[PDB]
RNA sequence: UUGGCGGAAAGGCCUUGGGUGCUUGCUGGCGAAUUGCAAUGUCAUUUUGCGUGGGGAUAAAUCAUUUGUAUACGACUUAGA
RNA sequence: CCCUGAAAAUGGAUGGCGCUCAAGCGUGUUACCUAUACUCUACCGUCAGGGUUGAUAUGAUGCCCUGACGAGUAGGCAGGCGUGGAGGUCAGUGACGAAGCCUAGACCGUAAGGUCGGGUCGAACGGCCUCUAGUGCAGAUCUUGGUGGUAGUAGCAAAUAU
RNA sequence: AAUACUGCCAGCUGGGACUGAGGACUGCGACGUAAGUCAAGGAUGCUGGCAAUGGUUAUAUGCCGCCCGUCUUGAAACA
RNA sequence: AAUUGUUGAAAGGGAAGGGCAUUUGAUCA
């Protein structure tokens, strides 16, 4: 959602040219972040390795309002409330156990060929 | 057969050479064309100059930067000729075009390689004796090309170097022929002659 | 355990979809003949979808035949399963979706006892 | 149409290869003399060779012999029509028109 | 021996097609060294193989081959018609295939 | 019942196939295929290697030899469609090939479940091969360059057209 | 390893001396199989990361403030350890 | 044959590239490519000509044999799928899960449609032979409800000023 | 005399592609003095490999493909 | 369902969407 918005040099670090400085959304996100941090502290997760692994913003039911236009016409003037959710997680990913054996099927000619290579090579 | 085929542009009709090279590229053979400034077109110099002026007249009215790009170099003229022959819009045509490499003169990575001529696209073999032809280099330098002297000097230097190389090769070939003649008149030679080789 | 039958061939393995089904959401994926005066599908031009025709049928010998060579029969109880006692070579039982597991296990046991193939053996069963 | 005088060899080849009869308003192939005798024995014709003879030499029962035979459905010529435009006269360089004895080659190519 | 080849090089030109309609079921193969149908009527019934490579092993090897046979001659330039068990992906209009010498009658 | 009843059930009685008038006849080999002929194999492990035709087995595969002191192909059976018969021929008179037959090369079909997921030759077979190749080289040595010819392997070079090559 | 030539895209070529193999130019010996009548029957190259040894040095840009030869915002042009 | 006659407005048409003992023009001869065209074969449907109560054995509206054909607006006829209800039957299914919904999962039927596997879910539902209709949507500037591009855009600039 | 051209062979033969429908016998024919056999009212024998072929969907490639319904002789229309 | 946000997969030189056949990726008896 950056149609017909102004450009700035503060967004150059992200590679984009059009960026803004929202206020209400930033305060709401910061409040929910502090709530998540408090929840993690209460649960027992240290804040050293906590990273925001999920976030989601959906549209809430609209609060209908009214506006007045020319020639005695009534138009649509509601809001767009947000449903915000977020999940922070402790980061821990060193290595896995890979896949299974993945047994291959060998033709008789293929088996003879590998036997020949084994017999010939040291 | 050869992975890359080098074709000289001397005395070669532009249309016939373009058709042959386009067919080969569509078949899947890598082709590099050298000395494209010596290509010859049937008709007189004034005829081809008028044709090129007619081509130049065509341009987009509202924005001339989006109109037909009338390239002036002989190599670019040859490339445009082949592009008018190959369907460049399709991916297969694009691949055929990237298979092409057209240069003016004899590049450094191609001076020391064998050059091949097209017997069915040569002016001396197709045009009637006494018919008027033109030179692509002269047409380009009269239309707006500005690098006629540079390529001429480079070609002269390359010709001198190749003449020295051919003198050395001819000496070596004479020595090899003398060695073969001495090796002849032997039993192996008679058996080879009887068996053909 | 199938009777010797000719190899099953299908003249049209694809699904006949209605025109503009992928263009408009109101148009479902159910075939409807185009009755428009200028409909390209109805006029059968080149490069458009193919209307179903009488020629796209299947051989009556290999019609209604599953790839395993057994006709599909829907069963709901042990008494229904007893119908295919002397016809297990051509017909295969199929438990409907409304039968609970307590009857499904009995139906499967009876089918195994009588040598009747079931097209859905792993249905509503513990993993 | 293209029409011409046929020969015995091409008549025999046509009758042998694409020879079909008309029995009970059906195109039953002729692979035995029994069917020909059953459907044409009243006219003295009882074998495929007799039918070919009646075709080549016009006789008392040529009308019935020809009516018994289904029209021969030939294919396109194997070696081509030999002309660039079929819809021109034979003297004008096409397949349209009388071909006289030249019809034998075209018939055998198409058969 | 520096060369170990038991086949004949061929180039996949295109399918048996027309001005605006093409038939993927039949392809056209050009044989190097053949210029007329008189000598093209020697590689008839021979097996053509397209030998391509993928990045995933199927049954121990990453090289997969598509097989077909020569059916008849196409044109006066030595091009022949080919019928494959699976039609070529049409991305190989100019690729190199191997025409084997079997079944050999000579 | 979800489905009421099939009105008529097909009878589950198999029908015998009709009598077929398709007899078998012996294979008619090509005129260029005659015992003692030098052959080049096109497909298989020993492709390109040159071999000698000895006997026509009843199963429509030619008995062929790769005499072991020349190139190492064993006494085997080869299909008629995977061999090119060269012009040169070395006779095989005095070489007994009556012992070799179809049941000589017994497959002994491998076991089903136990596949070679990981990890031989008969002394009788070695003995028959030695007996054959002794006389084979004894006759072959009478003419020059045949041993080296058969030891070398056939290959196709650039500019070689099989339709114009008289193998 | 010594030297020379090549700038158009040189990025390659020639050459000097030694070492490491082969040599089918000719004459011998040894083994080739149980891969079963064909089933590409691999050995070439285009990138990314990983692991092992030798080798080369420890930098800039943007935002922030400000300048004005610049401008709607961008952007341009400057400066301040 | 060619040339003057022969001049119209965005930049362009033998399609263009291009072609000159032509790849231009007239004529003569072969080879080559293809239409849902022609010949044969496999399958489906329709029509016509027939056989088949000497059976346990049922569907003679069933089965099989032979031949021919298969385009199509308005329109007619015929054969079939599905929806809301009622009668007979399945002594039908189901709280250990009925209906509904979701499901680039599977099967059958050329097709309308049917069926299975999994998740959600919570009290009803289905097959067979018939009767009945308020029985099938893609449009009618269709009636109602909700939702998108525009769009975080126009704009929130009269009335002296914080 | 030979040869060119045309037409005939119920003369022979080499190579390649598609198709395998029907399912105990019924008929028309040939070989064989005779048993019996056959290319004679629709393909069988042997052998090899695997227990990958193939179905659905996404992308890619070669070709084709104008927007649904109505009015109209004429629709995709700048109706 | 229209619409919207994240995760997972694919494509994107002035459109997307479809048909004829296949390669590759995912999945399937």
């Amino acid at each position: 959602f950056n149609s017909s918005i102004g450009r700035t040099a503060q967004g150059k670090e992200f590679g984009v040219t059009k960026a803004r400085w929202p206020a209400k959304s930033v305060k709401f996100v910061q409040g929910l972040l502090q709530n998540a941090a408090a929840n993690a502290e209460a649960k027992g997760l240290d804040a050293t390795k906590l990273y925001v692994s999920h976030i989601q913003v959906n549209q809430a039911p609209k609060q209908r309002r009214r506006t007045y236009r020319a020639h005695g016409r009534i138009n649509k003037y509601e809001s767009s409330p947000s449903h915000i959710e977020l999940v922070v997680t402790e980061k821990e990913e060193a290595v896995a156990k890979a896949a299974e054996k993945k047994v291959v099927r060998l033709t008789s000619r293929q088996r003879g060929r590998i036997a020949a290579q084994k017999r010939i090579a040291a | 057969v050869e992975p890359v085929v080098v074709i000289d542009g001397k005395g070669h009709l532009v249309g016939r050479l373009a058709s042959v090279v386009a067919k080969q590229l569509l078949n899947g053979q890598k082709i590099v064309v050298v000395r494209a400034e010596e290509l010859n077109i049937s008709g007189e110099f004034f005829r081809n100059k008028l044709k090129y002026h007619d081509f130049l007249r065509k341009a987009t009215a509202f924005n001339k930067t989006r109109g037909p790009f009338h390239f002036r170099a002989p190599s670019r003229i040859f490339y445009k000729a082949l592009r008018g022959m190959v369907s460049h819009k399709t991916a297969r045509g694009k691949a055929a075009l990237e298979r092409l490499k057209v240069f003016e003169g004899i590049p450094p990575p191609y001076d020391k390689k064998k050059r091949v001529v097209v017997p069915q696209a040569l002016r001396v073999l197709r045009l009637k004796p006494g018919r008027k032809y033109t030179t692509l280099g002269k047409l380009s330098t009269s239309v707006g090309w500005k690098y006629e002297d540079v390529v001429a000097k480079l070609e002269a230097k390359r010709k001198v170097s190749s003449a020295e190389y051919y003198a050395k090769k001819r000496a070596f070939t004479k020595k090899v022929a003398s060695a073969n003649a001495t090796a002849a008149e032997s039993d192996v030679a008679k058996q080879l002659a009887a068996l053909g080789y | 355990a199938s009777l010797p039958h000719p190899k099953i061939v299908k003249k049209h393995t694809k699904k006949f979809k209605r025109h503009h089904s992928d263009r408009y959401h109101r148009v479902a994926e159910n075939w409807r003949k185009q009755k428009g005066i200028d409909s390209v599908v109805r006029r059968r031009f080149r490069g458009n979808i193919s209307q179903p025709k009488i020629g796209y049928g299947s051989n009556k010998k290999t019609k209604f035949l599953s790839p395993s060579g057994h006709k599909t029969f829907l069963v709901a109880n042990v008494k229904d399963l007893e119908t295919l006692t002397m016809h297990t070579k051509t017909y295969a039982a199929e438990i409907a979706h409304n039968i609970s597991a307590k009857n499904r296990v009995v139906i499967l046991a009876r089918a195994k006892a009588l040598g009747i193939k079931v097209t859905n053996p792993k249905g509503r069963l513990a993993l | 149409v293209a029409y011409g005088y046929p020969s015995y060899s091409t008549i025999r080849q046509l009758v042998y290869k694409r020879g079909f009869g008309k029995i009970n308003k059906q195109r039953v192939p002729l692979s035995d003399n029994a069917i020909i005798e059953a459907n044409l024995g009243k006219y003295g014709i009882l074998s495929i060779d007799d039918l070919i003879h009646e075709i080549i030499t016009v006789g008392p029962h040529f009308k019935q012999a020809n009516n018994f035979l289904w029209p021969f459905k030939l294919s396109n010529p194997s070696g081509g029509w030999g002309v660039p435009r079929k819809f021109k006269h034979f003297i004008q360089g096409g397949s349209f028109g009388n071909r006289e004895e030249f019809i034998n080659k075209l018939v055998k190519s198409m058969n | 021996a520096e060369s170990h080849r038991l086949y004949v090089k061929g180039k996949h030109l295109s399918y048996q097609r027309s001005k605006r309609v093409n038939n993927p079921n039949v392809s056209l193969i050009k044989i190097e060294g053949v210029a007329t149908p008189q000598d093209a009527q020697f590689y008839l019934g021979k097996r053509i193989a397209y030998v391509y490579r993928a990045s995933k092993e199927v049954r121990g090897s990453k090289i997969r081959v598509m097989w077909g046979k020569v059916t008849r001659t196409h044109g006066n330039s030595g091009v022949v018609r080919a019928t494959f068990r699976n039609n070529l992906p049409a991305k190989t209009f100019g690729a190199s295939v191997r025409i084997f010498l079997y079944p050999s009658n000579i | 019942t979800a489905q009421q009843a099939p009105k008529w059930y097909p009878s589950e009685d198999v029908a015998a196939p009709k009598k077929t008038r398709k007899a078998v006849r012996p294979q008619k080999l090509r005129a260029s295929l005659v015992p003692g002929t030098v052959l080049i194999l096109l497909a298989g492990r020993f492709r390109g290697k040159r071999v000698v035709y000895l006997k026509h087995l009843e199963d429509n595969t030619l008995l062929v030899t790769g005499p072991f002191k020349v190139n190492g192909v064993p006494l085997r059976r080869v299909n008629a469609r995977y061999v090119i018969a060269t012009s040169t021929k070395v006779s095989v008179e005095g070489v007994n090939v009556e012992k070799f037959n179809v049941e000589y090369f017994a497959k002994e079909k491998l076991t089903k479940k136990e596949k070679k997921e990981a990890n031989e030759i008969k002394t009788e077979r070695v003995e028959d091969q030695k007996v054959v190749d002794k006389a084979l080289l004894a006759e072959i040595k009478k003419t020059p360059l045949l041993k080296q010819y058969l030891s070398a392997s056939f290959s196709l070079k650039n500019g070689d057209k099989p339709h114009l090559l008289k193998f």
